[PDB]
């Protein structure tokens, strides 16, 4: 319904690619730690 | 001058004469079968204004003129080669609906 | 998603992080310290409804080893010692960066290569913090005796003698106004009566030491003298394994900022002088001004005349320092010629933007304070370009240097057809890059008899820019977990075994999908993080 997106709209780069990887082990961590 | 268009016509010309690097910006406009009538460089100071506030051009030593390089952006900051998704896709981000 | 986008400021973001990666039960404690400002444990219980008293103090200890939180004590003549917590927005933005940690110790730390410690070296930040707090002691005493540890042990002076990996103390911890006034009061019952004259002066006569109390007491963290420990035995320096130590933010922070400014070099040059801007720049990073100023967080930022002072001395401060100042000689070796040294620096002078601009003949540097304020304005421009049309990088740029434009001079200074001027300036009130300002020529302000005039009023613009990207990345936070509520039988199925042979589809392409979104979350996070050089 709205228009007029933001320019950041790409096909993901494997140069951050192992980037996006590196946030969801976090998690893994902290919530499958103590908390 | 005129009120209606064909004002940006001339502008590419200007353009094209400062990328291979403002008196002397009169004597080019006066050839190469320049459709016009009348030159002055109080004119082509308002003329220069519009590719300041494009940054197309820079102003410098409050006379001279460089290019700023978008001919390479015309040939991140990297804003065409950016093509969108936009089909089938929900978690795309817009500039409006926060207001 | 209406519901949303209407009644939820910036506690919508610190509110989802919290309930990303940590339960339940701390995303309702956080969520009421950030509504409600301060308040004790004693009310606390009072607020929220579900949680025990001793629960709340169990649910407080979670966020507590974290450092999402800061506490803060007073005593009553008549009363006990209260606890007031208050809420810690720095610590928090180390759970918004954890994933780009990773990526910068890998950027700077480059003088090793084929390292068997790389996979060791991205979990040692995974160790440090998501533990919470982290001493010497922690990882030694770990699965492995030995495993050549005294490599890895002197490998952390390495990696902490470059910074962010300061001692933690009670400064840290503790707010910055709760510390400003005990000492203030402290420095007022230090210099007692039997002075009558001038004693507005003798007011200020605390205020002028308890400045130099000010940059001294948060130098005590930053003190290198007493962090390491000087050892003769089987070894040369090491690390005091007797420290409790986390990271720090802010030269994560100074170091983003500087790889935010060489993309203005990219753009502004090529990439032969793009190359050189890298080198004299990534050296200056260990000691570079603060970015934050914690000088001008809270206190007598009201006044001018000492408004004035959090910027001339701190202007002094960065043209007199001497380890930043480089001699524009040494940076031949470290690029892998001091014709061509000289010469690839001089266009960086010569371009109006005033980095390695104002200087010292000879010694050069970059200047800072005049610098921050003009890149803030060149990114936010080109969004406006960027996202809508190229008529309105025309106009906005017009009414900024034209001071007080009206709509007979914008057709003079600029030039477009007047039609098409209502379709790209109407698009600017909307969202406030440009304003109006009215002249009632008759009676009562009466709006048809009367002309309107415009403004660039250059933060009403940068506030409005900064929240319509705090929202768009939270967001794209809500629909990080709500996708995985969905689908989230089988994620049990995936985190009980560590096969139907057609499930698997119903896995990757959600997969790939979210793989989209921390991809898009830190491009915005580059596009969010230039605001916050105030």
């Amino acid at each position: 319904f709205p228009s007029i997106p933001l320019p950041i709209n790409g096909p993901i780069t494997n140069k951050e690619r192992s980037l996006a990887v590196k946030y969801i082990n976090f998690g893994k961590t902290v919530k499958d730690g103590p908390f | 001058e005129l009120d209606i268009e064909f004002i940006n016509s001339l502008l590419t010309i200007v353009w094209r004469f400062i990328s291979e690097n403002t008196q002397e910006i009169l004597e080019f406009i006066t050839a190469a079968q320049v459709a016009n009538v009348e030159l002055t460089p109080s004119n082509i100071r308002s003329l220069c204004e519009v590719l300041v506030y494009d940054d197309k051009l820079e102003k410098v030593t409050h006379d001279c003129y460089r290019v700023t390089l978008e001919s390479i952006l015309q040939m991140i900051f990297n804003y065409f080669k950016m093509f969108p998704a936009s089909k089938h896709d929900k978690e795309v981000v817009y500039f409006d609906e926060w207001t | 998603s209406l519901e949303q986008r209407t009644l939820n400021p910036d506690l919508f973001l610190y509110k989802e992080l919290v309930k990303a990666h940590l339960g339940e039960r701390a995303a309702s404690v956080i969520g009421m310290l950030v509504a409600l400002g301060r308040l004790s444990v004693r009310e606390l219980v009072e607020k929220i409804d579900g949680m025990d008293v001793d629960s709340v103090k169990t649910t407080l200890v979670s966020l507590t080893q974290l450092r999402c939180v800061k506490y803060l004590q007073e005593t009553a003549i008549s009363g006990k010692k209260t606890t007031y917590y208050y809420y810690n927005e720095e610590g928090i933005h180390i759970l918004l960066y954890s994933g780009l940690i990773i990526d910068e110790i890998i950027t700077q730390m480059r003088v090793n290569d084929e390292e068997e410690h790389k996979q060791l070296v991205a979990e040692i930040v995974q160790n440090v913090i998501s533990l919470g707090s982290l001493t010497v002691e922690d990882y030694l005493s770990s699965v492995t005796s030995d495993s050549m540890k005294y490599t890895i042990s002197s490998l952390f002076v390495q990696l902490c003698e470059m910074g962010y990996l300061i001692q933690i103390s009670k400064l840290h911890y503790t707010p910055i106004e709760d510390l400003w006034q005990f000492l203030y009061e402290k420095h007022y019952k230090n210099i007692p009566r039997n002075s009558p004259l001038s004693d507005l002066k003798k007011r200020s006569q605390a205020k002028m030491n308890a400045k130099t109390d000010f940059a001294k007491i948060i130098n005590k963290p930053n003190e290198l003298s007493q962090i390491l420990t000087v050892d003769p035995k089987t070894s040369l320096r090491i690390v005091k394994p007797t420290v409790s130590l986390t990271i720090n933010l802010d030269r994560f922070m100074k170091g983003r900022r500087s790889k935010q400014l060489i993309n203005l070099a990219k753009t502004r040059v090529g990439s032969v002088t793009a190359q050189v801007y890298k080198i004299a720049l990534r050296l200056t990073e260990q000691k570079s001004p603060k970015i934050r100023d914690p000088l001008t967080q809270t206190g007598l930022l009201q006044d001018l005349e000492e408004a004035k002072s959090f910027q001339d001395e701190a202007e002094l401060v960065e043209e007199k320092t001497p380890g930043l100042t480089f001699n524009a000689i040494d940076l031949a070796r470290h690029l892998p010629s001091a014709s061509l040294i000289n010469s690839h620096l001089k266009i960086l002078a010569s371009s109006n933007f005033p980095f390695l601009n104002e200087t010292k003949p000879g010694v050069y540097y970059v200047p800072y304070s005049k610098l921050m304020p003009v890149l803030k304005s060149s990114v936010y421009e080109y969004v406006i370009a960027s996202t809508l049309g190229p008529s309105a990088m025309r106009l906005s740029r017009c009414i900024r240097d034209n001071k007080l434009v009206s709509e007979k001079i914008i057709n003079s200074t600029a030039l477009m057809k007047e039609k098409d001027i209502r379709s790209t300036l109407a698009s600017l009130i909307r969202y406030n890059s440009v304003e109006i300002q009215e002249v009632p020529r008759t009676a009562d302000r009466s709006a048809s008899r009367a002309v309107f005039l415009f403004r660039c009023k250059e933060t009403h613009s940068y506030n409005f820019m900064r929240q319509n990207l705090e929202w768009n990345m939270a967001n794209l936070l809500f629909k990080k977990e709500k996708l995985k509520q969905e689908n989230s039988t089988l994620l049990k199925k995936a985190n009980r075994d560590d096969l139907l042979p057609s499930e698997l589809n119903q896995l990757k392409m959600v997969n790939e999908r979210e793989l989209n979104v921390f991809a898009r979350l830190s491009r915005l996070l580059s596009l969010w993080e230039v605001f916050q050089m105030a």
